[PDB]
């Protein structure tokens, strides 16, 4: 128990060190899809309209 | 004793080392209170020691070994701690001596996963005096083992036989067994 | 750390101690004309006017006997 | 007799409240908050521990406490003694040993109960589990306050206040290494300490023990260390380098390590001035003068004049040698003009550069800033005059004449003119074309700025550099964000 929480906690130390790419593809693609989506919503706004008030 | 003291730059720099023995044997005492004194000596440290021409070659190795990791990296300090041939030295609680055999051991070990996944061709030549004080205060360790280093030290090394003996003298071996295929499963 | 600053504070002490409110006063019969000034233009201000102290001082008095001279 | 009969007990109790509740709030706060992940919340109480500091610096506690006043001495933490659990009637004990001083007197003392300080950490020192951040966090605050006065036979007590200290944890440890948030605070406490009773130490004895064993303390502190305390440590070191080592073989040039980040938004200044201290000894121009004025303008926490004023000193004394001085100009305050009164009118006549006069100006009136020992920069600027004269000479007009420039200059000879003025351009700070065609010796003195001309090998360096100093704020301003949703 002792000794062993250092060769037990490397495999806390992958997992967590796994995390690191993977949270830069989630925070590099998210963001893409945040300007994909923002054009797409930010298109739909077309200048022929009607005039209310 | 002294703190500038230059004198002993020009007894390293000089010939007839009878005058160089005990000018480094008063070198191991001052060389904790400042370190990098040395420093400008370094390069003829290394040159006295690389040639067979001075007759105690752990003389200058082990004040080369034990000003490089003060100065730069453990490498450079770890190739001539380990490169001091026979070695007599005794365990200490010293900072230097736990240091340089704990990155020992640390880049022991890392040999030996360099080494594991290649059983057969190219293998990497191995010191035995690596064997010698790895085993000696690994031995030291297994007087009683203290029931917790034992598997663990023992697979870490990745070594065929290092473990045989550990089984050998132990107590609750189902336990010593179980604990062992634990630790091995969680790895 | 901030505790070397009490010996510092020691000698500003005995600086203190050596004129009792001397240079204070002395140096405040200038600096009551130099209170509420802008300090930066009183370097260049004091520097011409120390530079000038000794000798010229003025010196366009006597630019009215030095054009026919020179 | 009754106006301090009468108003004697009204003053001692006017810092009980707040320094009751003060270790209190820092004790029961520090080890309430780390106590359950001491390793997991680390450096919250460093900021608060070196404010309480610095706050309780310029105390006026002790006045007139000596007379019957001292009874805060003998009491002492007594929070859960003697037994971990069952702390109850510990509670109770806290209002009862804190009440019973309270009926009609106490018996107190001031240099009787010193020495027999060590009898709890024998056994117990808080609560036998929290042994070091409490051993610590309860001997180091109240130790200087009995250990105040530094003078009247007090050096005795502060060495067994030392041997108590080391004896007790940091004769190497109390453990090892503690490797926790009293660990990374335990340095900086050790170094504090190791201030505290450095003016014992420079007092009357000298550097054979203890400083001489902060190298194998120093790296013992582990290479892995963010190097703060470690530098801190260091800086006690070079400051015992700064009065008189000389020797610059091994820490010139050889101290300089991967230097980690040691900023403690204090050692820039203090350190960068101890670093900029020695190397101002050998005339440094470009670094020094600008990371020096940099440290000047750094520090403005707790107090930016009576410390910058030796800074500011040795500024001005540095800048006046490469003939331009500023003077203080944007700073107001009246500890620097005071330092400054006797140091004006001869950096103000530096560059006027009158030899004989100043020469005699100097020694006339000097007193401090001679007397601050060797005068080995001031015996250098008593020949430096001509060198700062003959760079105002290369401010100004090319053509140098033999009667009116070298009779302005207090120097009129051919030879020494010519060769003194060859002496300025060999240093290569100028630009001057030495042409003989009659005998004058003419110059072209272009200074003219890159200003078309060559552009962009002349700012390229500048646009590179302050990209990255730029840049590196730009992760300095990305950083601290994540610090803040680190938690939430």
């Amino acid at each position: 128990d002792l000794y062993s929480r250092y060769k037990k906690l490397q495999q806390e130390l992958e997992f967590l060190e796994v995390q690191e790419e993977y949270i830069k593809d989630e925070q590099k693609n998210l963001k893409k899809e945040f300007l994909h989506a923002q054009e797409e919503v930010k298109r739909i706004q077309s200048i022929p309209l009607v005039i209310g008030q | 004793m002294i703190t500038s003291a230059a004198g002993i730059i020009s007894l390293l720099d000089e010939d007839e080392p009878q005058l160089k023995e005990f000018a480094l044997h008063k070198l191991n005492a001052v060389v904790n209170d400042f370190w990098a004194e040395i420093s400008e000596s370094v390069d003829k440290i290394e040159v006295l020691y690389e040639d067979e021409g001075f007759r105690s070659r752990q003389f200058a190795a082990l004040v080369a070994s034990k000003v490089f990791y003060h100065l730069g990296a453990f490498e450079e300090s770890l190739n001539y701690a380990l490169g001091a041939g026979d070695l007599f030295n005794v365990n200490d609680n010293s900072e230097y001596v736990e240091t340089i055999i704990a990155k020992c051991i640390d880049h022991y070990t890392k040999q030996c996963v360099e080494n594991a996944d290649l059983p057969e061709g190219e293998k990497k030549p191995i010191d035995q005096r690596l064997e010698g004080i790895v085993n000696k205060m690994f031995q030291r360790c297994l007087d009683d083992h203290k029931y917790k280093q034992a598997i663990g030290i023992a697979l870490e090394t990745r070594r065929l036989d290092v473990f045989e003996k550990t089984i050998l003298e132990s107590n609750d071996v189902p336990g010593m067994l179980a604990y062992s295929l634990k630790l091995c499963m969680s790895l | 750390m901030s505790e070397k600053k009490q010996p510092v504070d020691l000698g500003l002490l005995e600086e203190d101690d050596e004129f009792e409110e001397f240079p204070a006063e002395d140096w405040a019969g200038l600096d009551e004309d130099e209170d509420a000034h802008v300090w930066e233009d009183n370097w260049d201000d004091d520097n011409v006017e120390d530079d000038f102290s000794n000798q010229l001082r003025a010196e366009l008095e006597k630019h009215g006997y030095k054009m026919e001279t020179s | 007799p009754p106006g301090g009969g009468e108003q004697e007990p009204p003053p001692p109790p006017a810092p009980q409240d707040v320094e009751m509740k003060e270790e209190a709030a820092t004790g029961g706060g520090s080890t309430g908050e780390a106590d359950g992940k001491t390793a997991a919340a680390a450096a919250e109480h460093s900021q608060r521990e070196l404010d309480t500091v610095t706050l309780e610096d310029i105390k006026e506690h002790v006045k007139q406490l000596e007379k019957a006043v001292s009874g805060k001495e003998p009491r002492f933490v007594l929070r859960a003694l003697r037994m971990l659990p069952s702390t109850s009637r510990r509670l109770n004990h806290y209002v009862l040993y804190k009440a019973v001083q309270g009926f009609f007197t106490s018996n107190n003392a001031t240099r009787d109960f010193l020495l027999p300080f060590l009898e709890e950490p024998m056994d117990t020192e808080a609560d036998l589990q929290f042994r070091p951040r409490t051993g610590k966090a309860a001997s180091t605050p109240l130790l200087p306050e009995v250990e105040a006065y530094l003078q009247l036979l007090v050096v005795i007590f502060m060495m067994n206040s030392k041997r108590y200290k080391e004896a007790q944890k940091i004769s190497d440890d109390l453990m090892q290494k503690i490797s926790t948030q009293n660990r990374r605070a335990l340095d900086l406490v050790a170094a504090k300490c190791y201030y505290y009773h450095a003016r014992v130490y420079e007092f009357l004895d000298k550097l054979d023990v203890v400083r001489s064993f902060l190298h194998a303390r120093l790296r013992t502190a582990t290479l892995r260390h963010d190097a703060d305390g470690q530098a801190t440590l260091l800086n006690l070191l070079l400051r015992n380098y700064l009065h008189y080592s000389l020797y610059d073989q091994a820490e010139k040039l050889v101290s300089k390590s991967v230097f980690p980040e040691q900023a403690n938004n204090n050692e820039w200044a203090r350190y960068l001035y101890y670093t900029g201290r020695i190397k101002a000894i050998q005339l440094e121009y470009s670094e020094a003068r600008r990371t020096m004025t940099n440290a000047l303008r750094k520090a403005p926490q707790h107090t930016a004049v009576g410390f910058k004023q030796t800074v500011h000193k040795l500024l001005i004394v540095v800048e006046l040698l490469l003939g331009e001085i500023p003077d203080r100009l944007q700073f107001r305050q009246p500890s620097l003009k005071r330092s400054l009164m006797p140091y004006f009118l001869l950096t103000q006549a530096v560059r006027t550069g009158n030899l004989a006069k100043f020469n005699q100006v100097l020694d006339q009136f000097g007193e401090k800033f001679q007397a601050d020992g060797t005068y080995t920069l001031i015996i250098r600027l008593r020949h430096n005059v001509i060198k700062t004269g003959v760079r105002m000479i290369s401010l100004s007009y090319s053509r140098i004449s033999l009667a009116d420039i070298a009779q302005k200059l207090q120097l009129d000879s051919p030879e020494d003119a010519e060769f003194i003025v060859a002496k300025a351009i060999r240093d290569g700070v100028i630009e001057a074309s030495i042409n003989h065609e009659k005998g004058y010796v003419q110059s072209k003195e272009m200074i003219d700025i890159y200003s078309t001309r060559e552009p962009q090998l002349a700012f390229h360096q500048r646009i590179s550099f302050c990209l990255d100093i730029h840049n590196m704020s730009v992760k300095a301003m990305r950083f601290p964000p994540k610090s803040y949703n680190k938690d939430l």
